[PDB]
């Protein structure tokens, strides 16, 4: 009895390999909440909209070692540190 | 060659102000065991004037990144994110870090929270439409080095159990003449039966709320840039 679907204009994107939410959404920060509450209610949507991207579509590992997601291929691309080789 | 996570100081001097001090030992806690904190003794360094002293000290501490924490008059409450690539400075930004709007400030932490076990890596989350707008040269730069910073060591598996807690980057929609505002903040999940298979999430506020107004950037020479980004 408790949504776990998140609907909005715009879809989130992923990089679940960060694990990775992109919510391209406009910020909405009405003048009229307080600035925390109205961030925390975004990030709600966004980390369950994560959560539920994580556990729909990795794979899931059962052992007598516990639970694990496999996680894809990390998408964004960033610089490294040293040169290559 | 894969690296392993980028190596991060944490870099302040003696008179450093206590609320940019604590979000240094938080960072420095986020990103444990791949990051160094150290109190510079001697006198202060401004990276915009000149990059060798910050240079000098990534190089000496094996990190990747710089986050320098600093204040003056004209830019009070500074943090200064920094990488390097090739012993060089590749690009850097500043964050303005705003008051709240309470007056409250930063309550004094040594980590994020008693209940987010240190060196996890974070669920994270870019909201706001910049992020999205391959134009802006600011936004591009900044979840490039916060994804950066906080990615820790990237592995294919991860424990569910592990799954705890989440760092939101909102940026503030942009007004055509005002240096873009971006927010952090972190959060525990709660996960609570929804009567779906999928838990229903839930938020805590935790760690240090973060304002920052967007300062001075240091783009990398389109060059180097493309050298770094060799993988």
């Amino acid at each position: 009895r408790l949504p776990i679907t998140v609907s909005k204009p715009t879809p989130y994107t992923f990089d679940l390999g960060h694990l990775l939410a992109n919510d391209p959404n406009p910020l909405e920060l009405p003048k009229s909440e307080p600035l925390n509450a109205s961030l925390k209610a975004t990030a709600r949507d966004g980390v369950q909209s994560l959560l539920n991207q994580l556990l729909t579509t990795c794979p899931i590992t059962s052992s007598q070692q516990g639970v694990l997601l496999t996680l894809p291929a990390p998408s964004t691309i960033l610089p490294r540190h040293k040169p290559l080789p | 060659l894969i690296e392993g996570a980028k190596r991060v100081l944490l870099l302040h001097g003696s008179k450093c102000p206590t609320p940019l001090h604590t979000v240094l030992k938080v960072f420095h806690s986020l990103t444990t065991p791949h990051s160094v904190l150290f109190h510079k003794k001697n006198e202060n360094i401004h990276p915009f004037e000149s990059t060798e002293s910050l240079e000098f000290l990534a190089n000496k501490n094996d990190c990747g990144m710089v986050i320098f924490g600093s204040s003056n008059k004209k830019r009070p409450n500074c943090l200064t994110i920094a990488r390097i690539f090739d012993s060089k400075v590749l690009d850097m930004a500043e964050l303005l870090l705003l008051p709240d709007a309470n007056g409250e400030g930063i309550p004094e932490m040594n980590r994020l929270s008693m209940h987010v076990a240190i060196g996890l890596r974070p669920l994270m989350l870019f909201s706001g439409s910049a992020w999205d707008d391959t134009t802006s040269t600011t936004h591009t730069m900044l979840k490039s080095m916060l994804v950066d910073l906080f990615k820790g060591e990237t592995s294919d598996k991860i424990d569910v159990e592990g799954l705890q807690y989440a760092l939101m980057v909102g940026a503030e929609e942009p007004t055509a003449g005002l240096a873009p505002i971006i927010h952090l903040r972190w959060y525990k999940i709660v996960t609570k039966r929804s009567g779906h298979k999928l838990p229903r999430v839930e938020l805590e506020e935790i760690g240090p709320k973060l304002d920052f107004k967007v300062g001075r950037i240091q783009e990398a020479p389109r060059d180097v840039m493309k050298e770094a980004m060799k993988q």
